[PDB]
């Protein structure tokens, strides 16, 4: 349509989804926070071609990416389980938490390391 | 007269494969230390044009703005190299560019890799390099390969790259940031005491900039053997500028036949032993 | 406080929209002409920037790619696809290659090219 979807005053809106980034450089949680002080949450990455606008991105940030030892699999902060072929992880600092960069890529991070961070939020 | 130049040196560090979060990048001016980032901010080294402190620091927003952004690729790219070794490793990252007499200009890029130069590219012709070492070139096509697929870099990101460094150059030059001043040489003549009719001239030349000088003693206008002559080396003052002396054997007597002469940054100067 | 969730205004099908402008990145390598006629050919133009704060969002694009900032022999100065001269404090602008048009790079930076080299660009379309 000519109109894209609901979104927080301000923020940037791309097939009905909205996104934001944030300069000043927190750590996982403390940045887990900042996106739910505005009802929202880390970047969460699902479609290559819906979030296709992730592919322009300059820099790394922090994404709502965390890793559970008991089991060892990667899913996002809220409950959804990553969708294979959709980011490909690198080690880069020891840690549980990830890092998003251009071109669907994901680094490890040590969640206390303070950096920017992209929070979103979906549509129905 | 040498080319105005200026050099960015990012370092990146990780230990047992852990890309640490701290990052390096030192610039010269001229040859001179000139500015030192760490992750958070650029900060000046003393001397400036200034001699307090005080200067328009902020503008320091720029570069801090731009070295930490590398910084951060070259953290990407660490994390690309994998490596079997425990303990330490670093990576470096050096750009450089020049501007000669001429105006002409010289520009490149270099990686290296725990002290080890590894891959480079002369940012004028665009063309990569790189050393005759099995271990060198696997690193090479690493970071030539995440360079192109991954960092997604164009035949645009190096002539980007050639001109930035190329016209920070400039900014800085512009600015009057760089004040390269020729300092003349204080030439001195002193003589040691005739031990069996003969006496040891020197002729010392100090406090001066730039580096390059001449000095060699005479006699009857005629410059003598280097074999007849005892060379100083030049050594750095302590303020920025060098000394160094030459000396040589007379026979006691012979004193006002024997001149030193020097030339230093287009000045040529004749001076004769005390009386 | 409330939880105020608005629209973001008339733009085409699938584009980015921010701050009530439109935006679009196109990965087809094309001369500068050859963007501007594609830019007008959508009821737009390429990439004019008129504010670091009202188009931030510019300062997180990776790559160089078009946008409509236009020399002028006489003078020597640059103005957009339509008189409108460039704001002081708002671009850097480096001298790449010799040539009339510009690329925008990030953190609101714009690098001197040949028009006739083909680059990716972005197109503009400012709400009614």
């Amino acid at each position: 349509e000519s109109y894209c979807g609901p979104c927080p005053k301000n923020w940037i809106c791309y097939k009905n989804n909205c996104y934001q980034f944030f300069d000043e450089s927190k750590n996982w949680y403390e940045s887990q926070a900042s996106c739910m002080s505005q009802n929202a949450s880390l970047l969460k990455v699902y479609s290559k071609e819906d979030q296709d606008l992730l592919k322009l991105v300059k820099s790394y940030h922090w994404m709502g990416l965390v890793h559970i030892p008991t089991n060892g699999s990667w899913q996002w902060e809220d409950g959804s389980i990553l969708s294979p072929n959709l980011l490909t992880i690198i080690e880069m600092q020891k840690g549980d938490c990830a890092l998003y960069a251009s071109s669907f890529k994901g680094y490890i991070e040590n969640c206390s390391t303070p950096n920017t961070y992209i929070c979103m939020q979906r549509t129905v | 007269m040498e080319p105005h130049s200026l050099r960015y040196n990012l370092t990146v560090l990780s230990w047992d494969g852990s890309v640490q979060s701290g990052f390096l990048t030192e610039v010269h001016l001229d040859g001179q230390p000139f500015l030192r980032c760490d992750r958070q901010k650029c900060r000046a080294k003393p001397q400036g044009q200034w001699a307090e402190d005080v200067l328009g620091n902020k503008t320091w927003d720029r570069e801090t703005r731009d070295l930490t952004g590398n910084g951060k690729d070259l953290r990407m790219t660490l994390a690309h190299i994998k490596d079997q070794k425990e303990g330490l490793h670093s990576l470096q990252e050096i750009r450089v560019c020049e501007i000669h007499e001429d105006n002409s200009t010289r520009s490149s890029q270099h990686f290296y890799y725990d002290g080890e130069l590894f891959l480079s590219q002369n940012l004028e012709t665009k063309e990569w390099t790189m050393p005759q070492s099995s271990r060198a070139q696997t690193l090479a096509m690493n970071v030539r390969n995440f360079l192109k697929e991954d960092a997604m870099k164009t035949k645009t990101h190096y002539h980007a790259m050639h001109a930035d460094c190329l016209q920070e150059l400039r900014r800085y030059l512009k600015s009057g940031v760089v004040l390269r001043r020729t300092v003349p040489p204080m030439v001195n003549v002193t003589r040691s005491e005739a031990s069996e009719g003969n006496i040891t001239v020197t002729c010392r030349a100090s406090g001066f900039y730039p580096w390059n000088i001449t000095l060699s003693w005479r006699q009857d206008g005629v410059s003598l053997s280097h074999d007849t002559q005892q060379w100083g080396d030049v050594l750095p003052d302590g303020n920025g500028t060098y000394q160094t002396w030459v000396a040589t054997r007379i026979c006691q007597g012979e004193e006002q036949r024997f001149t030193c002469y020097m030339e230093h940054s287009g000045n040529h100067s004749t001076h004769p032993v005390p009386s």
